């Protein structure tokens, strides 16, 4: 579950990241 | 030059401006100037683990670059002395400040520059001479118990163009001046090195000595090297820093250097108030082993980030004194503190964990820090052998040895010395469990053994295999009871607990049993399977006779021998003498053979 | 002194649990306090966290709750959290921040010292050698404490350890045949353990020399992060600049584990076993470390955490990263409280770290150690006794099976077994320990050197 | 010998160094003929004079002896000689029985291994200990006993089991580490 | 007795003969180790010795005017090319500086041409390269960040460790165990 | 003691022979080394240094205006 | 050839872990290799990880300590890892790279192979029917090797796996009814095991035979990522192209799949299992799967890996995922080390999946499936009945039981048991399970046919 959620703190800072 | 701190997230600081800032540099964070070391670096920003508390620091405080890497600085002033994480003084902070703590960012220096130190140089050295890193080029008289030797740093070479004449000469004063390509090094006596990077040496020999503990159960069963890799995993309140301390005292090592990584910090004041009063004989005299020991202490309470440093540190001082020609002996106080450091770091630079939180490169860390232990060739021209005996006590959290710091461990340490739990509450110190632990070491030290203790090889074997035998017939018993167990088992069994509770025990804390030689570790295993092979002979051979004899016939008969075997622990190797000792148990063992022959 | 104007920020960016973060800050200062002003006018208290660039992370201690974003004002204090100690603190009772429930007056300072503390020089440390006389027996006799001494009380819900606490309270003193400042935090105690602790400070003529940090059950969760500090804060006040000798209980450090539990999963920090911080082994040394003496100063701080093993687990998280801390621990049972033995305490899984150096010739008697370890031997074995009864009935036992079976009872009924307000001396645990160590002949006492008992087992 | 190419040369220059700086020590005259002819290879880079970087020049390119193995068995060899003749320093040794000594110990597999290592050892303890022992009895006795211990190995040599010197080297070791009370 | 006594005498002399033939195998093992050792280092300082000799030739080469034009406005064009670039700099050796002043010139029509992109070559007149260097070019970009290097010590190294394969077949012929090419 | 004299004595004996044997073949083939790559010099030196000098500039497949 | 400059860039854009990321690349080419100069000259080399427009995610073989933006060199060789490989790699060690380490020259390549391999088509790929002769019994009696097949040696710390393979190297030979070249790849050893192996070679003179890569405890840890690629590499180069009949081992791939793990742990991809790469399983095939033997070729590449499992765990995702890609595994027992067996071989869980082709008339004996079976199966019935005993106590045992446990007893003291320099050749093995099964009646060996049983069985 930590992985997992870690995994998607990234994928929504990368996101933020692209716009 | 300055870069400017950005953010600040716990042990973990940001700081932009830091363009061409190296990897794992030193900088200065904060108008303190709290130490830290650059450990990620994206675009112009470096993120920097401050070996500081940083409470208090605000955004935009300048971070200074010191362009070199955490450092150490080696020269006379080591021996005796308690470091902190990055190797500062910390009874000349108490002199300097008057105060009780340790001032966030004091800079005071490594070692004393006032002190005069008794420089002899090497006298075939002269003027126009090659000389070459690692070679000794004066001998400093630090103290009683240890002669410095005064080496060219690692990397340093060329012709000498001044060797200083004997004398009294300061860290400061300059010692050696040198030149190569043209190129003039001056040396003092002080040598900056890396901790980070290995301490170059000719070749790495094979272990080959044991290093002799004070206990009994580590040195017979279990016996490690000068040289070898040793863990100690084991929950709370097993013994594993009073094992470690017990080796600091009473051990066949020329140095000692303990690290006290993030554990108590009353075990570092108990350190400081024994050591001194504590004395070893050189050539008739009694001289201090404070004066061989270093410590290096970061307490549980003192900045996380700082165990690494401390770690790292310790090996580094302790590789110092290996390259001079001793038998250095580093003890880890507790690398599951080191590791629990780099996962709070980890958890900041919110990597990506792996098993139980910890960081990916935790294994790597631990064998990179557990490879620099070997016997060694020393560098340099005069021919030399030094070691550093690596004992890094384990934290497993819960006892549990699947503990990934404990797993990790285990793929690297050579020996290991499992503590039980279940001992340590039964008081049965030293804790360790005979059934698990193991020592890669005994085939390479059946050499030493076959020549210097040529009966204890056997001795040894014959033991673990009653304690195996013990093991199985107790599986047994647990369900079945003793009602069917055969005589030759109950003999097994409680032959087994006479070495268990008087063998392997000993209480650490007492005249008798702090330091148990090799003669008396010995001499008792040499007593007690003696006495389990006439207890087997006579059972066996009166078995098919009438007059059967069993263990009930032998405990009534000899009870009295009974108890001296377990009262040969008691006999003091200094108030008693050697000779004496082993004089004593000849005489039980004399009294053993008459009273079975006299039975039988 | 800080005489520049304080900002108060209304740039409140966002809110989520209890982390409010703030935005176009100028120059965050990291672990600063920050005073919120809600909307309806309740003030709140923060501590930063966390800065980057412009934006602080404040931790609200009360909680986030009717936090508004464009209404609320954040000033900030321009300093880290720092504690008003005056020696007048004793005798008073505050609430888990430090504010006075007890209708009198604010904490007129002598001094604001940082919540956190210091580290203390271990050069400079003292090594505790003052064994306390707790009256305990199963505390004096095999798990003797020292003066300046972590040693928590570990426990399960609803065994005697408060009881036992109050005890120590009331009858801790040195072995020298003075009194003991006590300073009390309690983290999410419910209303009946309080108001025990508080009458039973006042039933003696002790309440002159207490100091209490109340945090009930029902008050803030994130406050009990700063409940033990402050109280540690005091004790280090009257023990190294007053000079007194201060007994800090700190009672459920499994709430205020549990809190920090709590504020580490609002921050998504890394979690050790059953989801506590990766640093909360840091974070309890932190509290912990801050006892002991101290070199040229005649005060010392003696700290008994008490705290609830869950599911009565010694190797919850809780209570093995306390024992890996402390230096002890004093393990309460269920299957000795059931029995209705008092204080059920199991000397088995207690220790005491400075018993060794506490204890011999000159300070207490000269065969403390062995008759601790005697008792602890005969104990154990006892105790596998009875297991092995278990299984093979009454009729296998073998003779000294059933002397150590009568040791066990005699031992649990009359070493173990103690009034709660029965003061027992040193000598005379020592005594029933030599009592009941002579069911056994000489020869079956193995751990005590025949010098030891040729002078003490006669009699 | 994982050493990088850089410190294994000047590692090897060094060697190389402290091979002449052992041989000059030793035998200053030039009278050992033999063992000087058996390092020629290295001792012509100290002979004639060649700087650092010269020396450094010449192992990079396979010219000087660069095995830092046979290397150090070499200067181990030398070390071991010079070690004994300076121990011996007041009782010159006889110079065939120099070239004995330093034969045997060329033919020894492993010295730290060797007995004579031991030896030079035990001899090395009560010299350092005579260097600033005062005169008490103890030191007196322990100097007495030393100098016949030295004329002795002079006179024979460490590589023999020779009784009278290995009871002798029983005695004084014992008598050092006595305790002065 | 003289059977224990003879037992103990045959094994200490069969454990020494056993030690012997290991320290036999084992300095065997070494000799031969060194042996395979220094011929592979003979073979590796002939092939120094031939790149070295390249290097000289080349270093021979450049002298010749006529030739060392067009191998400079070559190394030019390919930098160029290899950058693609909108504003480029050229490091050169101070007497080579009218010659790659007259490749960059020949460089910039003919690169406008074969990449549609319009291009500014300034050469570096302040840091020239080493004089020793044999020839050649650095070509870096605006801001100096990215370099190509076309000068002729880098450019022999390129092909020649490209090429080792060839060189070893050729110097010291082919190999017969080596069945298989593919 | 004797047979392990004569031993001894046999093994340094076919030792140093076989030391000059081995230094000997290594002599050997260092000389074929040197004969072989001096027929083939300038052969690879010539195709080394066209290759070098040939330079044909090229720009990047992938490029695309 | 690649004749055009290479482009050297100064624009690091970040360092984290082991990676290096630059930026504004000319059309980065993935798995390129890249050359970094630090700034005092320092080179180090890596590889392209991956590749997003203009940037490049560089994976430092020794390590990001040192590198700093704005003056780190990464020159971009414009091709992938071409690992140069010659005959004369025989004889040699090299590090975890690929450089000499024996002070001998760099490798003056025959040819430069792709590390990466060139996969073979399956239709082209010879089943592996010759037995390879060990001389260990617990390997050749029942768990036997095909020349060509991938059969690990799970184990964990403290086992003597590195004497089994040691064993098993200097022992490997064809069965008599071609000498083996041992390429090695140690990664993670420490210096101890290393040194082991070299000494091992040298004594047993096949080193002229042997080509060492070693990847010590202190060399990098994304270096022996390619150690075992470069390993095999030479393998195929020598089995494939010089007809060689290789025998690769393969020392932790326990510490090639944490290296695996902290770069994956870098890049923050999406974890599989306990942290691994999701893409452990096809990494761990690309290595294992390039042993066995083609048409056409008369070399082989027999590939021993040797894996130290976490926890003793078979179910590891290492040896998991190892056990789903090799043919077969030789299990080292921790229980069986303790009891000072050698080898520890466990029979039970391990087992060889080209066994049952590679035995048999012809080419080993008729009985030899026949005797591996029924000295399976009575072992497990024997475990069993050791497993029952344990709990109901000897007496309660049948006769059959008693037989099997005195059959399991012998098979563990003669059959298991060997000397480390001991090579039983297979018909002594076959010997050995006979002279066992003999212990029970002809009606208890269920598994043998009764042809075989009349013809071996009487004797
Ligand atoms: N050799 C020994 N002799 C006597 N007591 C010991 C010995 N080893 C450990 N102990 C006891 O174990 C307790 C725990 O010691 P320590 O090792 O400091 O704990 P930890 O296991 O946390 O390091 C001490 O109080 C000490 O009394």
């Amino acid at each position: 579950f930590y992985r997992l959620k870690k995994i998607q703190e990234k994928k929504k800072i990368i996101k933020e990241k692209s716009e | 030059t300055f870069g400017y701190v950005h953010g600040v997230s716990g042990p973990v600081v940001t700081a932009c401006d830091m363009a061409g800032a190296a990897m794992y540099e030193l900088v200065r964070v904060g108008h303190s100037e709290l130490v830290g070391e650059i450990i990620r670096l994206e675009g112009d920003m470096a993120t920097i683990q401050v070996y500081e508390e940083t409470s208090g620091v605000s955004v935009g405080d300048p971070v200074l670059r010191t362009g070199k890497p955490l450092s150490v600085e080696l020269g006379p002033g080591i021996m005796g002395a308690i470091f902190d994480g990055i190797q500062r003084p910390l009874s000349d902070i108490s002199s300097q400040t008057q105060s009780i703590y340790i001032p966030r960012g004091v800079n005071v220096s490594a070692l004393s520059r006032d002190i005069k130190w008794e420089f002899i140089p090497s006298k075939n050295l002269r003027v126009g001479s090659h000389i070459t890193g690692g070679d000794i080029y004066g001998i400093v008289n630090e103290n009683s118990l240890i002669k410095h030797k005064i080496m060219l740093p690692p990397r340093s070479r060329g012709s000498v163009t001044y060797i200083a004449p004997p004398g009294n000469y300061d860290a400061s004063d300059v010692v050696l001046e040198l030149e190569f390509e043209g190129v003039k090094e001056k040396l003092s006596m002080v040598q900056v090195w890396p901790v980070r990077q290995v301490r170059p040496v000719t070749e790495k020999l094979p272990a080959n000595h044991p290093l002799l503990t004070g206990q009994r159960v580590l040195d017979a069963l279990f016996p490690c090297v000068q040289g070898g890799t040793t863990a100690i995993p084991g929950a709370f309140g097993c013994g594993k820093t009073v094992i470690s301390q017990s080796l600091s005292k009473y051990s066949n090592s020329d140095v000692i250097i303990y690290v006290g990584c993030g554990e108590r910090g009353n075990e570092m004041s108990e350190v400081l108030r024994d050591f001194p009063e504590l004395t070893m004989e050189v050539d008739g005299k009694v001289e201090s082993i404070m004066k061989r020991t270093a410590l290096v202490a970061n307490t549980s309470n003192m900045p996380v980030a700082a165990r690494e440093a401390s770690i790292y540190t310790g090996i580094t001082l302790s590789e110092y004194f290996r390259d001079m020609g001793y038998h250095v002996s580093m003890m880890a106080d507790s690398t599951s503190r080191w590791a629990e450091a780099l996962r709070e770091i980890s958890g900041r630079l919110a990597e990506m964990p792996a098993d139980s939180g910890y960081p990916a490169y935790l294994g790597a860390r631990l064998a990179s820090f557990y490879e620099r232990a070997g016997r060694v060739k020393c560098l340099g021209n005069p021919e030399r052998e030094g070691s550093v005996s690596i004992v890094g006590a384990v934290s497993p959290p819960g006892g549990d040895f699947s503990d990934p710091v404990t797993s990790a461990t285990l793929g690297i340490v050579q020996v290991f010395w499992g503590l039980d739990k279940k001992l340590a509450q039964r008081k049965h110190f030293p804790s360790v469990n005979w059934l698990i632990s193991y020592s890669k070491y005994m085939r390479a030290l059946d050499e030493y053994y076959d020549k210097h203790f040529t009966e204890f090889v056997p001795l040894r074997t014959k033991a673990k295999e009653i304690l195996q035998e013990e093991e199985d017939l107790a599986e047994i018993v647990q369900l079945v009871g003793k009602a069917s167990l055969a005589e030759t088992d109950k003999i097994t069994l409680e032959v087994a607990k006479l070495i268990k509770d008087d063998f392997l025990q000993q209480n650490g804390y007492t005249p008798y049993d702090r330091f148990c030689p090799f003669y008396k570790t010995v001499g008792m295993l040499s007593n007690m399977i003696s006495f389990y092979d006439m207890a087997r002979r006579a059972v066996e051979t009166t078995a098919q006779s009438d007059n059967k004899i069993t263990w009930s016939i032998i405990r009534e008969h000899m009870g009295e021998i009974l108890y001296k075997l377990s009262s040969m622990k008691f006999k003091d190797p200094v108030k008693d003498g050697e000779a004496k000792i082993k004089a004593d148990y000849a005489q039980l063992l004399e009294d053993m053979q008459n009273a079975f022959r006299s039975l039988e | 002194y800080l005489s520049q104007p304080r900002l108060t920020y209304k740039t409140v960016s966002g809110v989520n649990g209890p982390l409010v973060i703030l935005d176009h800050v100028k120059f965050p200062r990291y672990a600063e306090i920050v005073h919120l002003t809600l909307p309806d006018g309740t003030k709140r208290s923060g501590q930063v966290l966390e800065v980057s660039g412009s934006k602080a992370v404040v931790q609200v201690f009360e909680g986030t709750s009717g936090i508004d974003a464009k209404k609320t004002s954040c000033e900030f204090t321009g300093d880290i959290l720092r504690t008003p100690v005056s020696e007048d603190m004793l005798g008073r009772v505050f609430n888990g921040s430090g504010k006075p429930i007890d209708r009198g007056p604010v904490v007129l300072a002598e001094d604001f010292l940082d919540i956190m503390g210091q580290p203390i020089n271990p050069q400079c440390r003292i090594y505790p050698e003052e064994m306390i006389q707790t009256g305990i027996s199963a505390i004096d006799g095999m798990n003797s404490i020292a003066r300046g001494q972590k040693i928590p009380i570990f426990s399960a819900a609803g065994l005697p350890h408060n009881e036992i606490a109050a005890q120590i309270c009331r009858q801790a003193g040195l072995v020298k045949k003075e009194n003991f400042a006590i300073v009390f935090a309690a983290m999410g105690v419910n209303m009946e353990t309080a108001r025990f602790f508080k009458s039973d400070f006042e039933e003696n003529g002790s309440m002159d020399n207490v100091c209490l940090f109340l945090n009930l059950a029902n008050d803030p969760t994130i406050e009990r992060i700063i409940t033990p500090r402050l109280a540690l804060t005091t004790a280090e006040f009257l023990a190294y600049q007053c000079e007194k000798h201060v007994l800090v209980i700190l009672t459920d450090m499994s709430s205020y584990a549990e809190a920090l539990r709590e504020v580490s999963a609002a921050r998504e920090e890394v979690p050790g076993r059953r989801g506590f911080p990766g640093y909360m082994y840091t974070d309890l040394a932190t509290i912990y470390e801050r006892a002991g003496r101290v070199e040229g100063r005649n005060g010392s701080i003696t700290q008994i955490p008490i705290l609830t093993m869950p599911n009565d687990d010694i190797t919850h998280p809780i209570p093995d990263l306390t024992g890996y801390i402390t230096e002890g621990q004093i393990y309460v049972d269920r299957q000795l409280h059931n029995r209705q033995i008092y204080p059920p305490i199991n000397v088995l899984p207690s220790l005491s770290r400075l018993m060794k150096s506490a204890i011999g010739e000159g300070m207490t008697r000269k065969d403390h150690a062995d008759v601790s370890n005697q008792l602890y031997a005969c104990y154990a074995i006892g105790k596998d006794v009875q297991a092995m009864k278990a299984v093979v009935g009454e009729e296998a036992l073998t003779s000294d099976d059933l002397l150590y079976l009568e040791f066990l009872q005699k031992f649990e009924k009359n070493f173990i077994t103690q009034g709660p307000y029965e003061n027992r001396t040193v000598y005379e645990t020592l005594d029933i320990g030599w009592q009941l160590l002579r069911i056994f002949p000489k020869e079956m006492l193995k751990r005590i050197p025949q010098s030891t008992l040729s002078e003490f087992y006669p009699r | 010998g994982g050493l990088t190419s850089e410190q294994y040369h000047s590692q090897v220059v060094g060697k190389i160094g402290y091979i002449a700086r052992c041989m000059q020590t030793i035998d200053p005259e030039n009278n050992l003929k033999k063992i000087r002819e058996d390092y020629q290879d290295v001792l012509i880079w100290a002979e004639k004079n060649y700087r650092f970087e010269e020396i450094l020049e010449a192992s990079k390119s396979g010219k000087c002896p660069n095995d830092l193995d046979a290397l150090s068995r070499r200067s181990l060899i030398l070390q071991e000689l010079l070690r004994l003749v300076s121990s011996i320093s007041p009782f010159k040794m006889k110079l065939d029985l120099i070239e004995s000594q330093y034969e045997k110990m060329k033919q020894h597999v492993n010295l730290w291994k060797s007995d004579y290592h031991v030896k030079l050892n035990q001899l090395n303890q009560l010299t350092d200990y005579l260097k600033n022992a005062a005169p008490t009895p103890k030191n007196n006795f322990l100097r007495a006993m030393t100098s016949v211990l030295q004329m002795q190995i002079a006179q024979y040599g460490i590589t023999e089991d020779n009784e009278g010197i290995n009871q002798l080297f029983k005695l004084g070791l014992h008598l050092l580490a006595m305790a002065n009370e | 007795l003289v059977q224990t006594q003879r037992l103990k005498i045959m094994e200490y002399y069969e454990k020494k003969e056993k030690q012997i033939e290991q320290q036999k195998k084992i300095q065997m093992s070494n000799l031969m180790n060194q042996a395979r050792l220094k011929v592979l280092r003979a073979r590796d300082d002939l092939i120094t010795d031939l790149l070295n000799e390249a290097k000289q030739r080349l270093s021979k080469v450049v002298k010749d005017t006529t030739r060392y034009q067009v191998l400079l406005d070559g190394l030019v064009l390919q930098g160029l090319y290899q950058l693609l670039e909108p504003r480029m700099i050229v490091r050169c050796r101070k007497q080579d500086f009218p010659l790659v002043k007259a490749a960059v010139q020949k460089a910039i029509p003919m690169y406008k041409i074969a990449t549609k992109k319009d291009v500014d070559v300034q050469i570096d007149l302040e840091a020239y390269l080493p004089e020793d260097i044999a020839g050649g070019v650095e070509i870096y970009n605006g801001d100096r960040k990215i370099k190509v290097s076309n000068t002729l010590e880098s450019r022999l190294d390129l092909i020649a460790q490209q090429m080792m394969p060839e060189v070893r077949g050729a110097l010291f012929g082919a190999n017969a165990n080596r069945k298989f090419l593919d | 003691e004797q047979e392990f004299q004569s031993k001894q004595q046999a093994a340094m004996g076919s030792q140093g022979n076989l030391s000059a044997e081995v230094e000997q073949a290594t002599r050997r083939q260092v000389q074929g080394m040197q004969s072989s790559q001096q027929r083939n010099r300038e052969r690879v030196l010539t195709q080394l240094l066209g290759m070098v000098c040939d330079v044909r500039p090229q720009v990047h497949p992938n490029y695309r205006i």
